[PDB]
RNA sequence: UUGGCACCUCGAUGUCGGCUCGUCGCAUCCUGGGGCUGUAGUCGGUCCCAAGGGUUGGGCUGUUCGCCCAUUAAAGCGGCA
RNA sequence: GGAUAAACGCUGAAAGCAUCUAAGCGUGAAGCCCCCCUCAAGAUGAGAUUUCCCAUUUCUUCGGAAAGUAAGAUCCCUGAA
């Protein structure tokens, strides 16, 4: 099992040797470093703490500076643990390049979906609009809360609210291309999040 | 199986028994398998 | 006129250890509840916690007579529709017996702010070992 | 209650062991029963003659006797295959059956059990633990148990298959 | 369900059908497991366990129901004023 | 995967046989607990790991206080993913 963190650069499409055409998301995964190595005896769970981007020491702070100095590298912007991963690899301070993967290798991409604001039910939860004619004054409203008997409405009655920002994993995506010079990884299809968003790519659980 | 409150022998080879707190009859004839 | 009412801190409060091996859930819990409420002491005052602190070990060996291991069913509800989750007393004895004795004793304590405060004085272990040796506790026999 | 040559019976409370030429059998019985020992013979008794103790007296005797007969002579169970194409084989110590499915079914005989192929239409289980012998014979029969209309399938050799039109 | 009673409500507890949203039970329609078969096989009948998910779109009618066309793995029965 | 329903069985008595059960073993469902996704320590049971700042001065008879700071964070400002 093997993993990185990256930024979403965008989408494009690539022709394979068959001449088939394949959309791809681009992930730029530079400056990945191992910062801490958690254990069952120190913590209770085995995991590897990766930090992804270099940033400035005035945007940083002295705690983060200490934690990265224990790794002998710069402060980082995104820091994340990966589990179900072997610890005999991943020596502290080590740099963690995209070359750990390979073409056709197969992954789960985990990221924080895009932000739609306060939304209604038919967009958010997929409900149906009521008629727009024949006398209707019910178009995009949510429907009955429920029956009378409870004197209350049940939980998980679905209503307007803030739509996105939720964490999402997409599974069984395919890695098309690896470019260690550009620190670039190509993924068939899509991933969650806007441009410049953090993506957590890892070997698929299945 | 025939599930019935009226579990009684249907021939002479039928044999009443008590499996898992329930009255069954077993016979060579599979039809006679009764449960209560 | 004049009869003694205790005060918080007025009474010494001890730390007891019980081997729960073979004893029936309910009988052990009934003895523990009274210890925690403080009815073994004549300093008892109903609105004050005079009771003692209590430890229980070998809770995974707690006795369950009959078919209660399979037929006594604990239930939880998530307050969601169909959010009912059941689990058997024997399964709980195996995996999470601490929660089992907690559930037994909670229903046997009073249902108040005090009783909630008393539940905190209980420390349960399915094993033979506990963390509370610093308090140097005494054995209690039922 | 014979104890033939080579057999050694040992006891510790509810536990017990019996060793012999063909294997070791460590088992338990409930303690309420009572044991008495002679060099060739070991008897059992019940103190109170209530329901459970009656149930357990003959049970424990029979199970001891099974342990003894197993270490001393073992047990055999014979299964015969009936049907064209129904084929048996062992790739060494692993049974394989080819019985009209779109695949074969393989088995492994666990510690104390053994298979034998005296012919393609015949397989035999052998052991010193009667329980395991019968269980593996039963599971091997479970793959294509006999249908009535022809008898096609595995069966114990002395089994009274019922047939129909 | 048809009914019976007339116990709350007549200083107001709004009705059928549909739309939106569903949720629950199991006496399970489909899928799943199994016993008996007057079960050759295909298909089926009946019965037990199972409520996980799923359980269509139109013509006539205000209509529920129902008839029809065409599909479906299936086009479930019911409770929640 | 683990444990089960219905069911099939092994061994085995009670009841010299028989019996899937009584003690004891195995198989065994789309179901149960897990596996997969998400939220989650206000989980007052408030958890854990890593790193950072330090033990100031006034007072007050004690408790205890306020009054400037550190690590850090914000008021304010340019803004959007
Ligand atoms: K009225
Ligand atoms: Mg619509
Ligand atoms: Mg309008
Ligand atoms: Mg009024
Ligand atoms: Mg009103
Ligand atoms: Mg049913
Ligand atoms: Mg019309
Ligand atoms: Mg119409
Ligand atoms: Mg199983
Ligand atoms: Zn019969």
């Amino acid at each position: 099992t093997k993993g990185i963190l990256g930024r979403k650069v965008g989408m494009t499409q690539v022709f394979t040797e068959n001449g088939e055409l394949i959309p791809v998301t681009v992930i730029e995964a530079a400056q990945n470093v191992v910062l801490q190595k958690k254990t069952v005896e120190t913590d209770g769970y085995e995991a590897v703490q990766i930090g992804f981007e270099d940033k400035r020491a005035i945007l940083s702070n002295k705690p983060e500076q200490g934690h990265v100095a224990k790794a002998n590298t710069t402060p980082k912007r995104f820091i994340r643990e990966f589990r179900d991963v072997n610890l005999d690899e991943y020596e502290i301070g080590a740099e963690v390049k995209v070359d750990v993967f390979a073409e056709g290798d197969i992954i789960d991409a985990t990221g924080v979906s895009k932000g739609k604001g306060f939304q209604g039910v038919i967009k958010r939860h997929g409900q149906s609009r009521g008629p727009m004619a024949h006398g209707s004054r019910y178009h995009r409203r949510p429907g009955s809360m429920g029956p009378v008997a409870p004197n209350r409405v049940f939980k998980n009655k679905l209503l307007p609210g803030r739509m996105g920002g939720e964490q999402i994993t997409i599974q069984n995506l395919e890695i098309v291309k690896v470019d260690v010079e550009k620190n670039v990884l190509l993924v068939k299809g899509n991933v969650p999040g806007a441009k410049k968003a953090l993506v957590q790519i890892k070997t698929a659980t299945k | 199986m025939k599930v019935r409150p009226s579990v009684k022998p249907m021939c002479e080879k039928c044999k009443v028994i008590r499996r898992k707190g329930k009255v069954m009859v077993i016979c060579e004839n599979p039809k006679h398998k009764q449960k209560q | 006129r004049t009869t003694y009412m205790a005060k918080p801190g007025e009474v010494e409060r001890k730390w007891y250890v019980i081997d729960a091996t073979g004893v029936s859930l309910g009988r052990l819990s009934s003895e523990v509840a009274s210890i925690l409420r403080g009815k073994n002491k004549p300093q008892f005052t109903p609105h004050i916690d005079t009771g003692d602190f209590v430890i229980i070990i070998n809770a995974g060996k707690i006795g369950l007579t009959g078919k209660k291991a399979t037929d006594k069913i604990y239930y939880r509800h998530s307050q969601y529709p169909g959010g009912l989750k059941s689990r058997t007393a024997g399964e709980m004895r195996t995996n999470n017996p601490e929660k089992l004795l907690e559930l037994s004793i909670k229903g046997m304590l009073p249902k108040n702010s005090l009783g909630r405060q008393l539940f905190k004085k209980l420390h349960v272990y399915g094993g033979s070992e506990h963390e509370h040796a610093a308090q140097q506790p005494e054995v209690y026999e039922l | 209650i014979v104890i033939p040559a080579g057999v050694t019976v040992t006891l510790n409370g509810s536990t017990a062991t019996v060793k012999g030429p063909k294997g070791e059998l460590v088992k338990e019985f409930n303690p309420e029963i009572t044991i008495k020992i002679e060099g060739n013979e070991i008897n059992v008794s019940r103190p109170t003659d209530n329901k459970n103790h009656r149930a357990l007296h003959g049970t424990t005797r029979a199970i001891l006797n099974n342990m003894v007969v197993g270490v001393s002579e073992g047990y055999e169970k014979k299964l015969e295959l009936i049907g064209v194409g129904y084929r048996a084989q062992k790739q060494g110590d692993k049974l394989v059956l080819n019985v009209g499915y779109s695949h074969p079914v393989e088995f492994v005989a666990p510690k104390g059990v053994d298979i034998e192929v005296p012919a393609n239409t015949q397989v035999i289980v052998k052991g010193y633990n009667k329980e395991h012998v019968g269980e593996l014979a039963a599971n091997i029969r479970a793959v294509r148990p006999p249908e009535p209309y022809k008898g096609k399938g595995i069966r114990y050799e002395g089994e009274h298959v019922r047939r129909k039109e």
